[PDB]
């Protein structure tokens, strides 16, 4: 009673229902560095200028 | 300061826009007129230095180098109006430009608030004068001399400059104003050592020290007379203004490190003085002398005395004065007998009494004559050496002696005795010529009256 499959039929995508647990951190994986802080708050003009050596603005 | 730099810088339209046979009229006049305006600068006060922004100010110091450089400018207009006559209208304009513009460097250099600003008008102030002694000296001699000024000077300027920067990454500014109250002690070490070298060579070389001094008498001489007058009057003495300036930094290390710089000026006021004794170049004779006169300065700023640094500034606004009288009737006999050599025009008082009286007046001055401010400067730069060292007495009174000597030597050898026979395009003063003369005199000698206004900051 088997029947051969069509072609097209064994390269599909099938779903498959297991009872073993996901594996949560299958690339034992450590713990990631924390990044840099982002930059915040409103910009405001720079304190006197440049402040390149005598030059006011 | 604003108000000086304008009108300086609408002196180019001025120069530039005018008739071809204005542009002389036009530059002397509104030029008297800056020199008339200068004089504002004298609200000082005797406790807070007139600080006008963020850029510019002015105490007691920068405000006389700033009315002699001010009123130099029309000077110089005079005295070089007459061997550039024949000179194309354009390169005319050029030669003015740069005057103007040297002017316009030296104004704004005296009153710098910060030091790095100081630098970079300081070291300015070498290309529009390289411009002048390069491109209207009149010899051969001109293009070395002017390898030798620049190179003398961009020598000692450029330790200045990695000196500066250090400064300002280590005290957070250079703004004197700053300086005066966040200074600290500069204690021994051989890092503050090449500290003080650095802070102190280019201003050496500037003065000049003796043995560094050698730019000098080819620059002085082979320069035409506006250079000649510039590089004696303010040139010399942007050196003992950064000097007063950056030894507020400098201590005590200074208390130790002057002593060799010392004995090269105490020494050399004697051999440039003897030197000035064998002369036959009569223009080399008075460069020569503003090494001479600029040691005494050197030696009243490393003492770093009250005294001191008010003879020292008398002595620089007078030996300014003095030096480009000097140069000027120089010029005066070269532009007749087409010869710097001394001994060729001789007995020129039998053929110009007015201007040989102008002559035995600057002679007079440059002996430092009571009450003259060449004496009070030399008068008071003895009284602090003295105080420095007893023995010091000796030096100063042997190099008084020689002085005098040279500058009656310089008056009987131009002036007295039998002329010469064979020169007869001796033409009477011109009335540009003595009016040249009184220019330089008269002012040096109505300071004789007020002179509290050229004793610096700590009169
Ligand atoms: C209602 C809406 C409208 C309202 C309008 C209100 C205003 C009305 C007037 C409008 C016009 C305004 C014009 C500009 C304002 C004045 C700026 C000024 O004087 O700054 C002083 C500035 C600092 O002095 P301050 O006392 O602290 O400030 C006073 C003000 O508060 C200065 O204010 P500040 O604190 O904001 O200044 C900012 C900062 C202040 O500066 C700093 O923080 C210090 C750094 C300055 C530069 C240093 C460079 C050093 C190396 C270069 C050396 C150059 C040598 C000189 C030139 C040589 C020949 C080219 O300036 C800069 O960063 C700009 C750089 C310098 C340019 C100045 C403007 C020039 C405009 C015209 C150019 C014409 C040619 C002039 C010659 C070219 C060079 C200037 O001084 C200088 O820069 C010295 C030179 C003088 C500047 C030029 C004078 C302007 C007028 C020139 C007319 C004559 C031309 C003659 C013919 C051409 C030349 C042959
Ligand atoms: C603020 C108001 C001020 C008012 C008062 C002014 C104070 C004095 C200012 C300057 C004075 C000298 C300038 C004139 C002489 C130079 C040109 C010349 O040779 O003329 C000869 C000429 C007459 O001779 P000439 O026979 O026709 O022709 C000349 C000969 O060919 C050949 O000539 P020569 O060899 O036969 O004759 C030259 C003769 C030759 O004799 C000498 O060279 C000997 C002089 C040195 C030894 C004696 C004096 C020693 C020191 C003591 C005096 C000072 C202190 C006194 C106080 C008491 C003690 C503390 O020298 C004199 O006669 C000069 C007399 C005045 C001497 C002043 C000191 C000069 C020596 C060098 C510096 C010394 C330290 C500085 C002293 C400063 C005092 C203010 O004179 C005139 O035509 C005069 C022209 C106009 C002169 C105006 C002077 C002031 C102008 C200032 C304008 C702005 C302010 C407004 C006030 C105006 C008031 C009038
Ligand atoms: C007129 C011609 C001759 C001009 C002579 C000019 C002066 C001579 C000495 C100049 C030394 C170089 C500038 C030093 C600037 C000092 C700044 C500073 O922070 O110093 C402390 C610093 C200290 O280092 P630091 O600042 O990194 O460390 C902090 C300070 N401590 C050490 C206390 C922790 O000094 C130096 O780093 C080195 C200073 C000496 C450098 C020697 C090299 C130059 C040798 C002399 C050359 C002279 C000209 C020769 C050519 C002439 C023409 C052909
Ligand atoms: C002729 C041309 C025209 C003139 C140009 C300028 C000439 C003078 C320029 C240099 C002046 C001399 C050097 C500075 C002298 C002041 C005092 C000093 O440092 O003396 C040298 C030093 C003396 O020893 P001491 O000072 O006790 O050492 C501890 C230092 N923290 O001595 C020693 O320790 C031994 C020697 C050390 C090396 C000296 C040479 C390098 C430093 C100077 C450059």
């Amino acid at each position: 009673g088997w029947v051969r499959p069509d072609l097209g039929e064994l390269s599909k995508v099938t779903k498959v229902k297991t009872d073993r647990p996901l594996p949560e951190n299958p690339y034992h994986s450590r713990a990631r560095p924390e990044p840099n802080p982002e930059v915040e708050g409103d910009l405001k003009p720079a304190r006197h200028g440049s402040r390149l050596f005598f030059w006011t603005m | 300061m604003l108000k000086y730099i304008i009108p300086t810088m609408m002196l180019m339209p001025l120069t530039w826009l005018s008739k071809n046979s204005m542009i002389w009229i036009n530059t002397t006049l509104h030029s008297l007129l800056i020199s008339l305006t200068s004089l504002l600068l004298l609200n000082q006060f005797g406790d807070n230095s007139l600080n006008f922004s963020l850029t510019f100010f002015s105490d007691s110091l920068s405000t006389p180098l700033l009315i002699l450089t001010m009123w130099l400018l029309p000077l110089m207009l005079m005295a070089s109006q007459h061997h550039l006559s024949k000179e194309n209208l354009a390169r005319k304009k050029l030669f003015i430009s740069m005057l103007i513009l040297l002017q316009l460097f030296l104004i704004m250099t005296f009153t710098a608030t910060e030091l790095i600003f100081f630098y970079i008008m300081f070291e300015a102030t070498l290309v529009p004068t390289l411009i002048i002694i390069t491109r209207w000296g009149n010899q051969t001699e001109r293009l070395n001399a002017g390898l030798y000024f620049l190179f003398y000077t961009l020598a000692g300027s450029l330790p200045l400059l990695v000196a500066l920067i250090y400064i300002q990454n280590t005290m957070g500014s250079l703004n004197f104003l700053i300086l005066q109250y966040w200074v600290q002690p500069m204690p021994n070490s051989w890092s503050n050592t090449f500290m003080w070298l650095a802070c102190m060579m280019a201003f050496m070389v500037k003065m000049p020290l003796y043995g560094l001094h050698l730019w000098l008498p080819k620059a002085h001489v082979e320069a035409p007379i506006a250079g000649s007058m510039v590089l004696a009057a303010i040139l010399l003495k942007l050196g003992g203004y950064g000097m007063m300036r950056i030894t507020l930094l400098l201590n005590p290390i200074t208390d130790f490190m002057a002593y060799p710089f010392i004995m090269l000026s105490l020494w050399g006021m004697i051999m440039t003085s003897s030197i000035c004794l064998r002369q036959t170049d009569l223009k080399s004779l008075i460069a020569y002398s503003s090494v001479s006169h600029m040691a005494l300065v050197i030696v009243a700023i490393l003492i770093q005395t009250p005294w001191s640094y008010m003879g020292a500034t008398a002595l620089m606004i007078a030996h300014g004065l003095t030096s480009s009288m000097l140069f000027c009737l120089a010029n005066s006999n070269y532009e007749r007998v087409h010869s710097r050599t001394m001994i060729l025009a001789r007995g020129l008082q039998t053929l110009l009494p007015l201007m040989a009286a102008w002559w035995l007046l600057a002679s007079l001055t440059n002996l430092a004559l009571p009450p003259s401010i060449n004496l009070i400067g030399e008068l008071f730069v003895v009284m602090s050496t003295f105080s420095w060292s007893n023995i010091t007495i000796i030096l100063m009174g042997l190099n008084m002696v020689i002085t005098a000597l040279y500058s009656l030597y310089m008056l009987i050898t131009t002036q007295r005795g039998k002329h010469t026979h064979h020169i007869n395009n001796i033409l009477p003063s011109f009335t540009r010529e003595n009016a040249l003369m009184s220019l330089h005199m008269l002012p040096l000698l109505l300071l004789s009256l007020n002179p509290k206004i050229i004793l610096g900051p700590l009169y």
